[PDB]
């Protein structure tokens, strides 16, 4: 059945490295959805972060059509090993690094659907950068984005647009695995741009990191405060007992000095 | 406010090549491309291309393809746009207009400058040829050729020269009973001629 | 190739909702044709209002509104305003390159409606010893500026008077031998027609 | 199966050599399959009795393409889970006290996937801030009262003691 | 304690489409995926499909692909379906059943809702056509329900048996019967009181 | 396709251990069918007893335990309560969707079983005016509330037009029902049966 | 078309291997484009830093010429998976 | 730029590295990026800090000749304080 509705797919003339053929022409629509698993390692020195999501497009292709209406076969067949496909050769943009999963079996999966459309899943650890802004360090708010755009393909060949109901996802355990931080806010946005070699489609998804103060409540201000309250107890010393004051005043400046660094 | 200011209307003939300039003030101007437009008579708007300024890079309409070259000067903060091998078709009013994002492509326009006046003709100066018209209140026509209720309506371009008529109504009783006629003068031909309306 | 389509003219009194639209030959218009909305006030005056996926320009006003209604691209204008009244292009994007439609021109009612004074003139005697005839049918004090001329033909473009009735002429030309006829006007509802 | 594990985030099969597997096929069909497998799991910890705490990590295994009418997961009936007799001695800091085998099933976006969910529940080992951090700091505390025993006139005496008692311990928390 | 309120009765026509409600309260709402039974006259209980309310994700009986669309509003903590095409067969009770793990589908059902009874009919408005039961009444075409029938006008009230209506022509029947003499039938539907006395 | 199938009603006294199974038409109940139970007391009650791999809702008592005894699903009550006597209905799991059985009809007897009294009505010359005909056969005092209805029209079964309602709980704790016949009475109660008749 | 144009090329005898062909026999002109995207951990104990790049290199073959003057076909194809090129 | 928080790009260069090795002569690109050292940090984790601490070694200058006990206090903190800052 399956196997046999994959075989009927490719005994004809495919040749997965043509693009999908269009109505009128247009480029090929590639809707994408995506599901931050974890976000960790927000490094501040490098200004950069590590994330792994999944990965989901879904485009259609009319040559992979095989149940058309159907309604008398399965609504999709799972794409088996050993059979090539036209895939948008995304990248991310603002990725340093990047690794797909493949213990045991690879982590992808392809479906075709009957009427040509094609979903595809995988799960991706990138490291991207994040440029940061310290003004207010300690209570500042950074914005981290990923890019997503088509490397070879121009803007008449492949058109990228976030899938219409809830483009991003978040796993229920996101926000626990990432203590330092709270993860107020996320955005979904287009950042198609016009370069030398052509105009290239472009998604951006953007989460909005608040750091958190319980940290810098404790290890900074509090330690501080109680450092200048000591530097204030020499005020009620006899002036005749200078030693007093200035091993106060001295150690308490001297400490200061250790904390910030 | 932003701005865009576009160069002077220019007179050229076919044949050669111009360059009309839009000088952008009011934002960063590196941060948002530029297009350019061109409206002419004979059709609608047509979009040429459209370039990149902090990027250099450019993309054309096919159409405009060899016909128009964009540049532009980030020190100046100005966009140039060449037009080469000029002809009648580019008889035209060329606008530049701005996209919407700020440093990535929206598809949007925002604001678009006051519009340059390109003129490609190759006719020397040509008197007015005056044809009179003529079919209560009676109408009466004059009709200036390839050069109480005065109307003069717009001027075509018939065969790359112009074209008005001038309608005029007046109580049928003044009609022939007095002598209507209709003033025709051109100060670039130093000509004035007159058609007397007869029945 | 593919082209665009719009309403010749609406019109519309202020406070209602007009609602202009934008046709692709090729098909619906979807999501990745971008429609853009652009308005043309006198003098040649353009600024952007909708555009990119869901985008507004600087200052839109708030009345202004995009969306895809049946199988074309809308302009929807909540509130009309005096002002309001201009050319409005809608521009659809295909693959590479934008396409403009032929505008529509909206009008916010501001003086009584009124028909098109049409009068035909026939071709002159000067003419016709050319061996060029031309012929002439005046338009003159109508409103709004929207008229249709029906007869090598060439129609000027509407132009107000001094009573804020735009006016306008049509020109049928024709050869000596050819001459060897009607026009016709259709405004806003009935059509007037001369021989 | 496709299995993966979808809370790891880096992991490696062993291939020195021949590469670490075991496929057996029994004569009733019956496939055994046997991999040695390196992993680096996300476990979100809670910190809130951090000195004696208990922090429980999951391993979790599960299909990537086939859904549940396709292919279902059981923890095998007898010892699902087992432990390699040297795994205490090569954890130092912690004592692994409890583990539990249980299912994470869940229905996502794309499908109904079956999921196991192994769990450890790691204890933390007292003694170490017993020595480095308790004791020390009682005998911290315990110092600046011997300057209650100095005559009120030596104050110099006193504040020494005092600060440099209340600075290392900054130190020691820092 | 955990409580699933579901939406009102509805009488809707043929073609038509109604939306009915589970308003949960009592637990964290987005940690509990939801199911919708439709139980019938004709046949038994029929598992719809199931809704992940955290998720969004969705997954429907084979049969009802299409008939229903389940979604859900995290701020109001309810979940509703969509039923479209309506027709006859779709006259039910719907119910709401929650799953029993947390964050995590663990395939078996905790609390359901009260139900919600769904009545689809083209019927006008009818009143009921009495009929004698002689060796008891018969409440016959009306619609559309309740309707109430006393013996005697109250009098004879011991061993009076009220059976359950039923839907025969596409509008609802029952009878009654004891154990002169007449019965009181008062459908407030259509204000429509007649008596039929019994005889032999 | 698949069918799940559970004994019609079962009867049980108060401190006893009665055992309703759920049956796979397909094969034997395995675990991948995670066996669900659910109860339904009257008013349109419902909740959930067992199900999933080994597991069971908040609160579900003790004396309830599930098990694969045999080749099918079991529910197990063990010190049977006055409370639990409602319709018990399991789901079995076929690969993407729940299928429901019938349902079990426990009863737990706290009053002496009751043979039904039924009484078969001829149709009503007066509705024979209207061309159409009905036939009632009203059920009452008996108890468990579980009988069977079978029509029959010279000796032949009746197998088009016929519909019973569910018992109900009438006043005396006792069960009671209503049959219809639609045109232009033996009921089967705890095994004996009891047939009215006319010509 | 492109893939059509793709397969014209390779089906005669072309080498990944071998050098493009020159006029006058010269070497291989190679223009080069470099966009640097980013420039980070630049360590001073090590002397050495990290930067991301991306290159762009740009040479004639004429054996790969299918439009020549063209006028009538795509100004350029995609190079799809599956031809070699020398590069 | 912005993910380049401890330097300034400056200047850029694009040159010919072009060698002749033992293997032969060897055609050679080299774009060259120059990075300014922000000053920002230093100025006030170094020369501030600094300054500040060789103040206070003056402010025993003001103290009675007679209580030394304070000024080597002084003296000595703000000099070994100085020793770990270098370091
Ligand atoms: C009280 C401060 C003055 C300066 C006193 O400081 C000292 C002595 C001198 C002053 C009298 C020294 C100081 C501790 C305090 C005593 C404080 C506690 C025993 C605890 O905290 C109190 C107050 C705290 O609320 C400020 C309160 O939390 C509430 C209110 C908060 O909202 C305002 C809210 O966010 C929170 C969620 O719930 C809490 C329940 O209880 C204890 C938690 C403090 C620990 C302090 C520290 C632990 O490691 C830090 C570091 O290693 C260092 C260098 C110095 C330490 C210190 O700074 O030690 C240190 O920062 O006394
Ligand atoms: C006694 C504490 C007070 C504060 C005294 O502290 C000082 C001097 C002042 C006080 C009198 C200083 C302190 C050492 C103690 C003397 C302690 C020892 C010589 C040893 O320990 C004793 C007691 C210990 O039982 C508390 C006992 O273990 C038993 C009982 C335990 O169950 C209660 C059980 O778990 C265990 C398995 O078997 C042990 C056999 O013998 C020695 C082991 C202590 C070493 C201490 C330290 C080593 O590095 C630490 C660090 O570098 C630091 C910053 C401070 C050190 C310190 O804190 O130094 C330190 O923490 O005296
Ligand atoms: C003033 C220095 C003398 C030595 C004083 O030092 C002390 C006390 C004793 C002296 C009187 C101690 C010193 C702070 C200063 C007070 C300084 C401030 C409150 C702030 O800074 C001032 C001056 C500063 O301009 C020098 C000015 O920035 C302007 C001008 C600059 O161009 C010259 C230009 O670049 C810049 C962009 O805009 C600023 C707005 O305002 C504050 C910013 C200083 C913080 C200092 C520090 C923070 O962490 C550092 C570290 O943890 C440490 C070990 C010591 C701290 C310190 O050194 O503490 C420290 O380096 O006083
Ligand atoms: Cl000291």
């Amino acid at each position: 059945s399956d196997s046999k509705i994959l075989a009927h797919l490719f005994t004809s003339g495919y040749d997965f490295r043509v693009r999908p053929p269009t109505d009128n022409g247009g480029p090929v629509v590639v809707s994408v959805n995506m599901l931050l698993r974890t976000i960790s390692k927000i490094d501040v020195v490098n200004m950069e972060y590590s994330a792994q999501l999944t990965l989901r497009e879904s485009w259609i292709d009319k040559r992979l059509s095989y149940g058309v209406k159907g309604d008398g076969q399965p609504d999709f067949v799972i794409l088996t090993v050993g059979h090539q496909i036209w895939m948008p050769d995304t990248f991310f943009p603002n990725e340093k690094q990047a690794y797909k999963h493949t213990i045991d079996k690879p982590n992808v999966l392809i479906r075709i659907h009957n009427d040509g459309t094609v979903l595809y899943s995988v799960r991706i650890s990138l490291v991207l950068s994040c440029p940061m802004y310290l003004q207010y360090y300690p209570m500042d708010v950074q914005q981290c984005s990923i890019d997503l755009a088509s490397y070879a393909y121009t803007t008449k060949d492949i058109e990228y647009l976030w899938k219409e109901h809830s483009p991003l996802q978040l796993k229920v355990g996101l926000s626990s695995s990432l203590p330092s931080f709270q993860l107020t806010n996320t955005s979904t946005t287009y950042c198609t741009s016009v370069t030398n070699t052509g105009i290239y489609s472009c998604l951006r998804t953007t989460i909005q990191l608040k750091r958190e103060f319980s940290f810098y409540l404790l290890q900074l201000y509090i330690p501080s405060c109680m450092l200048v309250i000591v530097s204030w107890v020499s005020f009620w010393f006899d002036r005749t007992a200078i030693p007093a004051r200035v091993t106060l005043g001295v150690t308490t400046l001297l400490t200061m000095t250790a904390q910030s660094a | 406010e932003v701005q865009l200011q576009q160069s002077g209307p220019e007179l050229v003939r076919p044949g050669a090549s111009m360059k009309i300039s839009c000088k952008a003030s009011g934002y960063s101007f590196t941060g948002y491309t530029m297009n350019w437009v061109k409206q002419s008579h004979g059709k609608n708007l047509e979009w040429i291309g459209l370039i990149n300024p902090y990027n250099g890079g450019t993309s054309y309409n096919q159409k405009f393809k060899g016909k128009a070259t964009l540049t532009v000067d980030k020190s100046s903060s100005t966009a140039y746009m060449e037009l080469l091998s000029l002809t009648s078709e580019d008889s035209a009013v060329y606008y530049c207009a701005r996209d919407g994002d700020y440093y990535r492509y929206g598809r949007y326009f925002d604001y678009w400058g006051q519009g340059t006046t390109l003129t490609v003709s190759s006719a020397k100066t040509t008197p007015p040829s005056v044809y009179p018209l003529a079919p209560s209140m009676v109408t009466l026509g004059c009709l200036v050729k390839g050069y109480s209720g005065v109307h003069t309506f717009p001027a075509v371009l018939q065969s790359d020269l112009y074209t008005l008529s001038s309608s005029v109504t007046v109580p049928s009783s003044t009609w022939p009973s007095e002598t209507v006629t209709c003033n025709v003068a051109h100060p670039a031909s130093s000509t004035k001629v007159d058609k007397k309306i007869v029945p | 190739q593919a082209v665009v389509t719009q309403e010749s003219a609406l019109t519309t009194s202020p406070g209602e909702t007009v609602t202009l639209t934008c046709r692709s030959s090729t098909g619906a218009v979807t999501t990745i044709n971008f429609a853009n909305w652009v308005q043309e006030k006198p003098d040649h005056l353009f600024t952007g209002l909708i555009g990119g996926i869901n985008n507004r320009a600087p200052g839109v006003p708030a009345r202004f509104s995009g969306s895809l209604i049946g199988d074309k691209a809308a302009l929807t204008i909540t509130g009309a305003q005096t002002e309001d009244e201009a050319i409005y292009f809608c521009a659809l994007w295909y693959s590479n390159h934008w396409v403009f439609g032929g505008g529509t021109k909206l009008t916010v009612l501001g003086q009584p409606k009124s028909s098109p004074s049409v009068t035909l003139f026939p071709p002159s005697s000067e003419e016709l010893e050319t061996n060029k005839a031309t012929l002439v049918c005046t338009i003159t004090d109508f409103y709004p500026g929207v008229v249709t001329v029906d007869w090598g033909m060439e129609t000027t473009q509407p132009s107000k008077q001094s009573n804020n009735k735009y006016m306008a002429s049509s020109y049928l030309t024709l050869t000596a031998r050819a001459w060897e006829y009607s026009c016709q006007v259709t405004h806003e509802g009935h059509t007037v027609e001369k021989s």
